[PDB]
Formats: structure tokens, C-alpha cells, sequence
């Protein structure tokens, strides 16, 4: 039983840790994203003018 | 786009009332032009001089 709650709280931390490693990869790419997009953005706006 | 789009309108707009006041200005002296043009073919067409 307390190496159940030990495992339970261990997974919780490791939800934590994944939180961690979901907004890490997350705010890195939406930050690429939205490079890759402005580029295009200003890639199109130059070739049309 | 729709930025790039506007300018493109607007400089459009504008070169083409440019350009055509330019045109019109120049074809002044293309009418000058004209009546030299004109000999010089007249004694091309000929073959001598007119």
C-alpha cells in the first residue's frame, strides 16, 4: 500500500514532468510556426508587390 | 497579402495616371520628330533623296 501511494505520487510527478515537456515542445514550435508563417507572409507580400 | 495587394493597387493607380501624363507630354515632340522621320522615309521609299 505505501509503495502504491509512492508510485502514485511519482506518476503524478511525472504528469508534471510531462506538462513540463508538453509545453516545452508546444511554445517551441508554435514560436517556429509562427516564424515559418511570417516568412511566408513576407515571402508572398514580396513576390506580389 | 491584402497589404501587398493595396500597394500594388495604389502605385498602379498612380503610374498609370503618371505614365499617361508622361505619354502625352512626350508625343510633343514626337510630332516634332515626325515631320523629319517622315522625309527620311519619303527618301528611303524613293531612293533619293528628297
Amino acid at each position: 500500500l505505501a509503495d502504491a501511494d509512492a508510485m502514485h505520487a511519482k506518476a503524478l510527478a511525472d504528469a508534471k514532468a510531462e506538462s513540463e515537456k508538453v509545453t516545452e515542445e508546444a511554445k517551441q514550435d508554435s514560436e517556429r510556426i509562427a516564424a515559418q508563417l511570417s516568412e511566408q507572409a513576407g515571402s508572398e507580400a514580396e513576390r506580389i508587390k | 497579402r491584402a497589404q501587398a495587394s493595396g500597394e500594388v493597387a495604389q502605385t498602379l493607380t498612380q503610374a498609370d495616371q503618371q505614365l499617361s501624363a508622361q505619354g502625352d507630354q512626350v508625343r510633343s515632340g514626337l510630332e516634332s520628330s515626325v515631320d523629319g522621320l517622315s522625309a527620311k522615309l519619303a527618301s528611303r521609299i524613293l531612293g533619293v533623296d528628297v
